[PDB]
Parts: structure tokens; C-alpha cells; sequence
DNA sequence: CCGTTTCCAACGAAGGCCTCAAAGCGGTCCAAATATCCACT
DNA sequence: AGTGGATATTTGGACCGCTTTGAGGCCTTCGTTGGAAACGG
């Protein structure tokens, strides 16, 4: 999804 | 390669169902003791057979030298019969040789 | 009866596995099993029966058995390339488990119903209930489980709860997953990280049932409303917005101080994904609420209605422009605030 | 668990009884007398009896005896009094 | 007889199994050729009874259990509350000559012509040690060997440790027993009872400290108040010393002072207050307070004079 | 609707508000048909602490049924290889007993226990309580197929607990949770008993303190006669029949100045966990004792109401 | 006024329950004798 | 009943998680003992 897509950018 | 000779395999029955009957933990060290006891009371019970038979004046061994032995030895009475044991402490296959019943047009077998 | 021969015991056990039904289990076979175990002792084609024997009647048989290990031996047939021959030729826990209704049911009774004695219709047993005609079939009459949670990991059943609107049922949900989801929580009320993975699945199960129903659970309100002043906005930002989605439509003065507050207090000290995520999650709230509402008129008046939807753009308006401003005109907001004013 | 110490058995054994090693033993003690049809039955339950006896005496003198497992004495002393006892 | 079989396999089953075979050589009861006949792999039951047979087989008396018990006993020596005593000698008294066998006759004729029934067990070790296990009884009742006294004797010394387990009945008649013993004309008890028996011996000999003198980072976080920490640190260094403390477990205080702070202006009577202080490793967590924050640099005098005073127990007044 | 009602109660307990101040608890005399035999069995010993949510379809009329089915499963859970039928008698029993003259008013249900009993009457085992003091917060968001019973109490091992609860459970679709008492229930407690009036003092007035220093360990008691107590807090009563938050204050600064004066320890940084007194004691794990018989109920209704703010 | 029987306060160990770690092997899968047996003659 | 042929039995081989024993902690609760107090002479 994009919150997860988003939480794997922050992640990064 | 086991090697197991025919009268420890006949008193391994015997010891295993003494260890059911325990209902405890059990140290090796009983169970040549148990099977020692065991052969002692296997001689004692042949000689008590062939003396009874020979007190009946017959060479055979009947059903009624049995009952007479566990009758002594405090097992069997005249109101608990063999017949009460027989149906309490062994399975179907052996009550049908044992026990007589009719069934079929009156037919009883064995013949009693 | 031919269980008495001890050579015919394990196989014709397992042919009653197989044939054994309701109307079979009778207390006098009981009492038989049980005298036939205490001559035998422990068997496992007898405990498999016995294990049976007490699913058909919990009432008169009560059973725990220890582990799934084998209870009935997988020796192969002789007939094993005839069954391979016969096949080729036919070619062309979180949750609680799965149980029937209390036992206590009709359990102090002194004399049979007017019901049964006229044989009426009765109810449909839960362990028939295995495919999808069998509840088109059965949908107007049905077994309730003992423990509802069960429901929320079953198809068959979300089907029934989603149209019955029963106040007992869902009282019993709403305690059961309330109470679950306080002592499961990472931050709330207890520091155990323990749990970690669990809780994500737990709060993914909870978002792919209420995704279905169309609706979401007042637990779940009570959760967001008790748990947020202590967030964090980094353990489950993703379940944890997927949830203040699915909030229920109500007036935007009675839900900004106990919701919105926090989560504008949080908004502006996040990052930029945290901003984004946020966006998107208005946007699914707003979406919800602009399909509830468009059934309504189909059947608070309207004026007073659209002033709360009116009141949530302004505010959502306010904050994107707060937040260019404090982002110093970043494109990738901008793209996530046309994409809200898009819909 | 000790190889020393066994665990009583959960499950009892098959209730088959070994006439064959009954018959030949009394076949071995006493040659010259004859056996009945099914009197190895009877001499299969007489033992039944005896090992009964036994088990509960030598249990009942192991748990008397400050004792949680058998030992060699208490199955002793249980014999010299169920051998004497199992005669007549 | 069957109650010394009965004390011995107690007192056996209370031995752990990891260090049985240590408390048997010391022991030196049987022989060391008997010992490698049993088995010690097997279960501990079955242990118990080959060492029970092994022992009835052979003459078993009551001092050999009475032996084993001490040997235990002292090798054990936690399970216990110790208290300590102090006796005095007259002025015009000169330095006495020790002899172990006299101190032994005298302790032994003094309980003996006191009560009637009495059992009584020496064992002489270095360190200038005796420990003394004491089976009370009385001219109508058998000596009852499940509540024993154990004593340790320092000789030359006017200090002796006693375990508290019975002797609130006969404490003055083992009193006199000691200072008859000794050559001493008075006995008094210390207010200092711990169950450490080590630290104990340390504090009352005051040979806690052994330590003589002789010729032979982030710059971008500023810690304001450190000269306040760097005072505290030093009132704690210079209070409670550099030594390793002594361990206690536990420490009392009894307060009839008066209330002062308007609220109970009027009141002339104390307050009566008990206050216990307990800790797994005491004197060590108190050290600990001040630089923590929960106490003010210089803690009270009544909290860092436990090993100086030798005191554990306080009573304050008004 | 009742679950709206349980939304708008749910929704309104904000931070924003004033907490109230509470009565002195006054000495009642006890109702005249509860069974003097049970009261002094329930004094004198320590029980845990449980909340538990409404049960699902209790009925007060089939009580032996509940108790021989009960007794069935624990049997077939001590023994787990063999079967066991449900009309046999065991070693152990289940008795199902009510309980009278414990509820707070008319509109609460009865209490009933739960005893284990090893016949050779037998020896008890294990006890349970169920009970509602003053609980007409929550009667009002609940249907009539529910009755509320959210005080529970445990007396014996824990591992019959653990089957009772998960019997019940599985039985009436419940909730069983761990009820803990923080320090600053404990310090009202302190002044609401401390407040109250005896006619003899058993036992003295006791605190227990832990000291935080995580590296060391070190736990601090502080003892009282009670008439220098009382005396205390009468010095710093001054609401007439109520106790005020900052009298509490005052009452617990009192002991802190009178044990920094003497020790230099600041007692305020420190954690209160066990306070006892004549009239009961209770410990910060969920633990209570109960000794004198007048003051049952107040005590009983604490518990009551804090349960209810545990489950709602 | 003083000695004796009795209820009350209190330390204790005592037992009962809970938890963890380490040594053991029973149980499951699997080989190829081999022995139980049923009637073979 | 000696002879016979066949097919289920099992015991030694091999390996992992279930099993129990030993040890430590710690608690809640009865009992033995010392002592203040009412009663008898």
C-alpha cells in the first residue's frame, strides 16, 4: 500500500 | 543381532503386567527378582497339581484340581465361583472355550 | 459389540470413527468405552473415540487430551496401487478456537419442550456449516459460537453478523475486543514489547474485517480515543491510520478535541512522510463519510450535516497550508494535497 | 529418566496370554503327566492372581517403607509372604 | 538404635548431592576403601540407603552424627542468625595460659551439674576456632536433638558467636557456662545480630579496612551544577571511605522524639515510631543515595556508623 | 440504545474535570440474615484481586448443575490420559453457595461462592468471590441476558484459578483481568482508614516504601502507633464528615518531614507499596486483607468501583 | 499483698507452591531374522 | 503330530523434543513460648 511504501522510505 | 531365549520371552508378559499393576516406578534390579519368584511359584504350582491329581487317582489334570487349589489358596468360594473370576479378569475368546453357554435351539457348548 | 475382541480392537475403532453421527453417542455405549479403557488403559484408537465421543456430548463425557500426533497407525493398505489405479482411473491464541454453543443450554429442564415433541424446525448445527450454499440455506437460522471473537476470522459468519444488528452480540464483541485490545497494546497501560509482530497482525485482521461490513467497531473508537494522547506516531502508523479511517460519521465540534487536537500536536513536530500519511488517511475518512451519507438521503437534518463535512475540508485546508509553509514548498506534499483535493 | 529406574506402563499390553511357553514349560517340569484342553487358562489366570497380589503387596510395603520407588526388599519381603500364601 | 539411623539419614538427605562426597571425606567416619563401592551416578534415594546400610552395619554412636552435624553446620553456617558476646576480666586479673582440655572439662561438668541430660560436641579448628553443638534437656525429658545451639569460641579473645535457636530458656546458664570456661568474670550481649557470619567477624574485630599507606567527551552538552556533584561525590568518598563495605541484610531503629514542623504546637508526649531498613547487600545501596538524588550530601550520622559503632540496632530519644 | 449510552459514558471520562472529594466511611451495622460463619470465615485472610465483565446467560436457579460439571472438567484436567464421567464421585467436590447480605442496594445481584473440597466435612481447597458493590454505573449500559458481577476474589493456588477462570470463560464468554491498586489509591486508602473511628487498636499503623536505585535494592518500613495517627490526622482535619485531596497532602508531608528530619532521605521520591492498618491492609499488586467486620462494605465498594473503571 | 492459672502477643519454620536449568531417552521410522499359526498329509 | 510355508513381529540403529530431578526462592499460615492479668489465700 502507501502508508506501508511510505514507512519503508522513512525507514531508509 | 538380538538374541532373546523362549523363557524370558514368556516371563517378560508376566513382568510388564506387574508393572502395570504396580502403578509406581519400578528400579531394574526388581525384575530378576520378580522372575525368580515367578519360577519359584511356577514349581509350586506344578507340584500341588500332580499331588492333587494323584490324591484324585487319575494321571490327568481337570478343571476341578484348579478350582480346589485357588479354593485353598483363598481365590475361589462356593458364592464366588471360578465363573465370577473368569468373566472379571479375562477377554471374550477365553470365556467361550471356558464358560458354557446355550444359544440356537438350546445348543450349549462346551458340554457342561 | 465386536469391540470385546482385543484383535479386532484398533481397526474396527477406526470404521467407527468414520460412521460415528449424533444419534449414535448413547450413555450405556458410555459406559462401555469407559469400562473398556479401564481394562485397557490408555489407547489411541480408544482416546480418539472417546475424544469424539465427548465433541457428540460434552454433558456426559469430559476429556483432555495431551499432544497432532498419530492416534489411528497410516499403515498402507495392500491395496494401495489399487487405490493409485482407482484414482487414475476417477481422472476422467489471540482469537479463541472455533466451538459450539455453553452446554448450559436447557440445562435445567424437567419435561421435554412443545417444540421437539411436534418436531418444528428447531436450529442448524455450527460443525455442518462448512461451505456456501449451506448458509444460503440456512442464513434466516443459525448456531451462535460460545466465544464470539471466533467470528472475526470466519467468512461464513462475518456473512450472518453482517446484517443481524443484535444488541447482545454486540455487546459481547465490544467487551471481548475492547478488553483485547487493552492488554494488548504496546503503549498503552503496560511496557511490553514483547509483543511486537502480534499486535500488527491482530490490528491487520481487525482493518480486512471491517474493510468488509463496510462500518467499523466502537471498540476500535474507544481504543483511538483512550490510546492516542500517548502515541508516539512511529509503532503502527500504518494499522493505527488505517484504522482512524473507519470512524463513524458524527458532528466535527463534538470530535475535534478528543481526535483532532492530538493529531494536529502530532502533525506539526513529524516528519514529511508522517504528513503524507496523514493526508492520505483524511482522505479515506473523508471518502467514508461522503458514501455514508449518500445513501442517507435515499431514505439531524442535511444542513446541519454538511456543515460538519464543510468545517473537516476547511480544517484540512488549514493544515496543508501550514504545512507548505513550514516544508518549505516541498512538491512531494503538494502531490498528496492535489490528490485529496482531487476527490 | 535412569535406565535403573522404569516408569509403569500407561497402556497395558494385549490381554493375549503365551500358552505355548505355558504348555512347554509344563511339559519340561512334569513329562509324564498330560494337560487338559484349556487348563493352560486356568494356570494363566492363577498367575494373573499372584502377579495382582504381588504388585499390591510390594506397593504397599514400598510406600509404607518412606519410599517413592520400588526397591529390591520390599518385592522381597512381598514374596517370602505371597509365596507362603500362594501354596496349599 | 534406630533414632541415631534417623538423625544420621536426615541430616544426609539435608546434604546437597554436588558436594556429598566432600562432607563424607571430612567426615572420616567410614573407611575410604567402603566409598568407591557406592555408586554416586544412581539416584539420590538409593544412595541415601547404601550410605544408611554401610552405616548400620558397622557400630554408629551419637557423636559421629553429632560430628557430621557440625561438620554441615559449619560448612553451611548461613541458614542461622548469629549474635555475638563480649565478656570482661577484672583489673588486678593476669593473662591467662589456654589449654583446650581444661576449657573443655569446665564447659562440659558446668551443664552437667546444672541439668542432667546434655549433649555436648567439640570440634577444635585453626583460625583459632571451636564450634560447640549443644542438645538442651532437663532431669525429666531426653535431650532433643532437632533444635541444637551452635557456639564459636575464639580463644584468648573476649568475643564468642552463638546461633539463636533455643537458648532464650537457658541464655544465663550458658553464660556462666562461658565465662566459668574462660576464666571471666562478666558476659554481656552486643546490639548486632546478622546472618553473615564473616562480616559479622569483621566488623566486631574492626579488620574491615586493610589498606595502609607506606614507602616500600560531547563538548556540546554543558553539565551546569557540577560543582554541587563534585561536592557530593566527595562528602560520599570522605564519608563512607574507599573500603569494600561489609554485607548486612538488615538494620533497626526505634524513635520517641518529639514532632516538631502550627501542628501539634501543644503536644508534650513523643511520637513512637519503629523504622526498619532492609536490603539484600546493605551499606552498599545507602552509599548509593546521594550521588542518585533521593538524599542530601551528608547523610545522618545514624545510617554511617553501623561497621564503627558495631551496632545494628538503635533506640533514640528526645 | 444502551450501547450508545456505554459510547456517551465511555467518551466523557476526560482529564478536564475536578475530581471529587469522598465521604468518611461510617460504621453500619451488618444486615441480620447473613450467616455470621461466613463473615468470620471471609476476615483474616489474603485474597487476589480480579475485574471481570458481565456474564452471558447466568442463571441462580441451576447452581448444582454448574458445580457437578465443574467438578467433572477439574477431575478430567487433574488426569490427563483417561476419561471421566460426570455423574461420578471423586476425591474432590465443587460446591456452589450463595452468598446474602453483601450487596451495596436492592438493584445489585447476590454474591455466591466457589469452593474446592477434599472429602476424607472435607478440608477447603480453593475460594472464589464474586461480588457488586454499589455498581449502578454499569447496570444501566447492560441488557437483562447479562448479569454484572465485576469483583472477583481468589484464595489457594494459583493453578485452580487458572482452571476455574478458563472454565468460566469458556462457559459464559467473560474476561478475566489482573486488578492492581497504584500509589495513589493506596495513599487515599491510608487517610480514608486512617480518618475512621475504632473503639480498640489491634495493630499499628505500617507504610512500605521501595526505593528506586535499580542497580542496589532497598526497601524502607515505616511503623506507627495508631493514637499518635489519629492525633496526627485530627491535627490537619479540618473538613467536617469529608476528606479533601489536600488534607491527604498535609497527612502524607507531615511523615515525610518528620523522616527527613531524622534521616535525610527525601521519602517523596520514593514508591509507596504496602499500607496496613486496624481495619485492613492492602498491598500494590492487588492484594487485600480484611479484619474488622463493620467497615466490610466501604471497602468493598472501592474495590467495586475501581474494578469498574478497570473494565469501562 | 503475693503466688498461680489463663488468654494474648509474637518469632518461626514449616510446608506448600513456583520457576529454571540440566541430564536422559522414549517415541517415531526402519532394517532384515524369525517365529506364531493353520491347517498340510 | 511331524512337517511347511507364509506373513506380521520386533529389537537393535538413529535422532529430537518431551520427560523428570535437583536446586533455589518465597510465601502464607499454624504453633510453641514468654508475659500481663484476673483469681484465690
Amino acid at each position: 500500500g502507501v502508508l506501508a511504501h511510505l514507512e519503508r522510505l522513512e525507514t531508509q | 543381532r538380538p538374541r532373546q531365549d523362549p523363557h524370558k520371552a514368556g516371563l517378560s508378559h508376566y513382568v510388564k503386567l506387574f508393572s502395570f499393576y504396580a502403578k509406581m516406578p519400578m528400579e531394574r534390579k526388581a525384575l530378576e527378582m520378580v522372575e525368580k519368584c515367578l519360577d519359584k511359584y511356577f514349581q509350586h504350582l506344578c507340584d500341588d497339581l500332580e499331588v492333587f491329581a494323584a490324591h484324585a487317582g487319575r494321571k490327568t489334570v481337570k478343571p476341578e484340581d484348579l478350582e480346589l487349589l485357588m479354593r485353598r489358596q483363598g481365590l475361589v468360594t462356593d458364592q464366588v465361583s471360578l465363573h465370577v473370576l473368569v468373566e472379571r479378569h479375562l477377554p471374550l475368546e477365553y470365556r467361550q472355550l471356558l464358560i458354557p453357554c446355550a444359544y440356537s435351539g438350546n445348543s450349549v457348548f462346551p458340554a457342561q | 459389540a465386536s469391540l470385546q475382541d482385543d484383535a479386532l480392537c484398533p481397526y474396527v475403532c477406526h470404521l467407527l470413527y468414520l460412521l460415528t453421527k449424533k444419534e449414535n453417542v448413547k450413555p450405556f455405549r458410555v459406559r462401555k468405552l469407559l469400562d473398556l479403557q479401564a481394562k485397557m488403559g490408555m489407547q489411541p484408537h480408544l482416546q480418539a473415540l472417546l475424544s469424539l465421543y465427548k465433541f457428540f456430548a460434552p454433558a456426559l463425557i469430559s476429556v483432555s487430551l495431551p499432544v497432532k500426533k498419530i492416534y489411528f497407525k497410516n499403515s498402507e493398505n495392500l491395496w494401495k496401487t489399487a487405490l493409485l489405479a482407482v484414482k487414475q482411473r476417477n481422472r476422467g491464541s489471540v482469537i479463541p478456537v472455533l466451538n459450539s454453543s455453553s452446554y448450559t443450554k436447557e440445562c435445567g429442564k424437567k419435561e421435554m419442550s412443545l417444540s421437539d415433541c411436534l418436531n418444528r424446525s428447531g436450529s442448524f448445527p455450527l460443525e455442518q456449516l462448512q461451505s456456501f450454499p449451506q448458509l444460503l440455506q440456512n442464513i434466516h437460522c443459525l448456531e451462535l459460537p460460545s466465544q464470539m471473537g471466533s467470528v472475526l476470522n470466519n467468512s461464513l459468519l462475518l456473512h450472518y453478523i453482517n446484517c443481524v444488528r443484535d444488541e447482545p452480540v454486540l455487546l459481547r464483541f465490544y467487551y471481548w475486543l475492547s478488553q483485547t485490545l487493552q492488554e494488548e497494546c504496546i503503549w498503552y497501560k503496560v511496557n511490553n514489547y514483547e509483543h511486537g509482530k502480534e499486535f500488527t497482525n491482530f490490528l491487520d485482521t481487525i482493518i480486512r474485517a471491517e474493510c468488509f461490513l463496510q462500518e467499523g467497531f466502537y471498540s476500535c473508537e474507544a481504543f483511538l480515543y483512550k490510546s492516542l494522547p500517548l502515541w508516539d506516531g512511529l509503532c503502527c502508523r500504518s494499522q493505527f491510520l488505517q484504522l482512524v479511517s473507519w470512524i463513524p460519521f458524527s458532528s466535527f465540534s463534538e470530535v475535534k478535541p478528543l481526535l483532532f487536537d492530538h493529531l494536529a500536536q502530532l502533525f506539526f513536530t513529524s516528519t514529511i512522510y508522517f504528513k503524507c500519511s496523514v493526508l492520505q488517511s483524511l482522505k479515506e475518512l473523508l471518502q467514508n463519510w461522503l458514501l455514508w451519507l449518500s445513501m442517507d438521503i435515499h431514505m439531524t437534518t442535511l444542513g446541519g450535516s454538511m456543515n460538519s463535512v464543510s468545517k473537516l475540508i476547511h480544517y484540512v485546508g488549514w493544515l496543508s497550508t501550514t504545512a507548505m509553509r513550514l516544508e518549505s514548498n516541498n512538491t512531494f506534499l503538494l502531490h498528496f494535497i492535489l490528490d485529496f483535493y482531487e476527490k | 529418566m535412569a535406565l535403573s529406574t522404569i516408569v509403569s506402563q500407561r497402556k497395558q499390553i494385549k490381554r493375549k496370554a503365551p500358552r505355548g511357553f505355558l504348555k512347554r514349560v509344563f511339559k519340561r517340569k512334569k513329562p509324564q503327566l498330560r494337560l487338559e484342553k484349556s487348563g493352560d487358562l486356568l494356570v494363566h489366570l492363577n498367575c494373573l492372581l499372584f502377579v495382582h497380589r504381588l504388585a499390591e503387596e510390594s506397593r504397599t510395603n514400598a510406600c509404607a517403607s518412606k519410599c517413592r520407588v520400588i526397591n529390591k526388599e520390599h518385592v522381597l519381603a512381598a514374596a517370602k509372604v505371597i509365596l507362603k500364601k500362594s501354596r496349599g | 538404635d534406630e533414632t541415631v539411623a534417623e538423625f544420621i539419614k536426615r541430616t544426609i538427605l539435608k546434604i546437597p548431592m554436588n558436594e556429598l562426597t566432600t562432607i563424607l571425606k571430612a567426615w572420616d567416619f567410614l573407611s575410604e576403601n567402603q566409598l568407591q563401592t557406592v555408586n554416586f551416578r544412581q539416584r539420590k534415594e538409593s544412595v541415601v540407603q547404601h550410605l544408611i546400610h554401610l552405616c548400620e552395619e558397622k557400630r554408629a554412636s551419637i557423636s559421629d552424627a553429632a560430628l557430621l552435624d557440625i561438620i554441615y553446620m559449619q560448612f553451611h553456617q548461613h541458614q542461622k542468625v548469629w549474635e555475638v558476646f563480649q565478656m570482661s576480666k577484672g583489673p588486678g586479673e593476669d593473662v591467662d595460659l589456654f589449654d583446650m582440655k581444661q576449657f573443655k572439662n569446665s564447659f562440659k561438668k558446668i551443664l552437667q551439674r546444672a541439668l542432667k541430660n546434655v549433649t555436648v560436641s567439640f570440634r577444635e579448628t585453626e583460625e583459632n576456632a571451636v564450634w560447640i553443638r549443644i542438645a538442651w534437656g532437663t532431669q525429666y525429658t531426653k535431650p532433643n536433638q532437632y533444635k541444637p545451639t551452635y557456639v564459636v569460641y575464639y580463644s584468648q579473645t573476649p568475643y564468642a558467636f552463638t546461633s539463636s535457636s533455643m537458648l532464650r530458656r537457658n541464655t544465663p546458664l550458658l553464660g556462666q557456662a562461658l565465662t566459668i570456661a574462660s576464666k571471666h568474670h562478666q558476659i554481656v550481649k552486643m546490639d548486632l545480630r546478622s546472618r553473615y557470619l564473616d562480616s559479622l567477624k569483621a566488623i566486631v574485630f574492626k579488620q574491615y579496612n586493610q589498606t595502609f599507606e607506606t614507602h616500600n567527551m560531547d563538548s556540546r552538552i554543558i553539565h551546569e551544577n557540577i560543582v554541587e556533584k563534585e561536592r557530593v561525590q566527595r562528602i560520599t568518598q570522605e564519608t563512607f571511605g574507599d573500603y569494600p563495605q561489609p554485607q548486612l541484610e538488615f538494620a533497626q531503629y526505634k524513635l520517641e522524639t518529639k514532632f516538631k514542623s502550627s501542628i501539634l504546637a501543644e503536644r508534650e508526649e513523643p511520637l513512637r515510631c519503629l523504622i526498619k531498613f532492609s536490603s539484600p547487600h546493605l551499606l552498599e545501596a545507602l552509599k548509593s543515595l546521594a550521588p542518585a538524588g533521593i538524599a542530601d550530601a551528608p547523610l545522618s550520622p545514624l545510617l554511617t556508623c553501623i561497621p564503627n559503632k558495631r551496632m545494628n540496632y538503635f533506640k533514640i530519644r528526645d | 440504545p444502551l450501547q450508545k449510552r456505554l459510547e456517551s459514558v465511555r467518551k466523557q471520562s476526560s482529564f478536564i474535570l475536578t475530581p471529587p472529594r469522598r465521604k468518611i466511611p461510617q460504621c453500619s451495622q451488618l444486615q441480620e440474615d447473613v450467616d455470621p460463619q461466613k463473615v468470620a470465615f471471609l476476615l483474616h485472610k489474603q485474597w487476589t484481586l480480579y475485574s471481570l465483565t458481565p456474564l452471558y446467560k447466568f442463571s441462580y436457579s441451576n447452581l448444582k448443575e454448574y458445580s457437578r460439571l465443574l467438578n467433572a472438567f477439574i477431575v478430567a484436567e487433574k488426569q490427563k490420559g483417561l476419561a471421566v464421567e460426570v455423574g461420578e464421585d471423586f476425591n474432590i467436590k465443587v460446591i456452589f453457595s450463595t452468598l446474602l447480605g453483601m450487596k451495596g442496594t436492592q438493584r445489585d445481584p447476590e454474591a455466591f461462592l466457589v469452593q474446592i473440597v477434599s472429602k476424607s466435612e472435607g478440608k477447603v481447597l480453593w475460594t472464589g468471590w464474586f461480588c457488586c458493590v454499589f455498581g449502578d454505573s454499569l447496570l444501566e449500559t447492560v441488557s437483562e441476558d447479562f448479569t454484572c458481577l465485576p469483583l472477583f476474589l481468589a484464595n489457594g493456588a494459583e493453578s485452580n484459578t487458572a482452571i476455574i477462570g478458563t472454565w468460566f470463560q469458556k462457559t459464559f464468554d467473560c474476561y478475566f483481568s489482573p486488578l492492581a491498586i497504584n500509589a495513589f489509591n493506596l495513599s487515599w486508602m491510608a487517610a480514608m482508614w486512617t480518618a475512621c473511628k475504632m473503639d480498640h487498636y489491634v495493630a499499628t499503623t505500617e507504610f512500605l516504601w521501595s526505593v528506586p536505585c535499580s542497580p542496589q535494592s532497598l526497601d524502607i518500613s515505616f511503623a506507627i502507633h495508631p493514637e499518635d495517627a489519629k492525633a496526627l490526622w485530627d491535627s490537619v482535619h479540618k473538613t467536617p464528615g469529608e476528606v479533601t485531596q489536600e488534607e491527604v497532602d498535609l497527612f502524607m508531608d507531615c511523615l515525610y518531614s518528620h523522616f527527613h528530619r531524622h534521616f535525610k532521605i527525601h521519602l517523596s521520591a520514593t514508591r509507596l507499596v504496602r499500607v496496613s492498618t486496624s481495619v485492613a491492609s492492602a498491598h500494590t499488586d492487588g492484594k487485600i486483607k480484611i479484619l474488622c467486620h463493620k467497615y466490610l462494605i466501604g471497602v468493598l465498594a472501592y474495590l467495586t468501583e475501581l474494578a469498574i473503571f478497570q473494565i469501562e
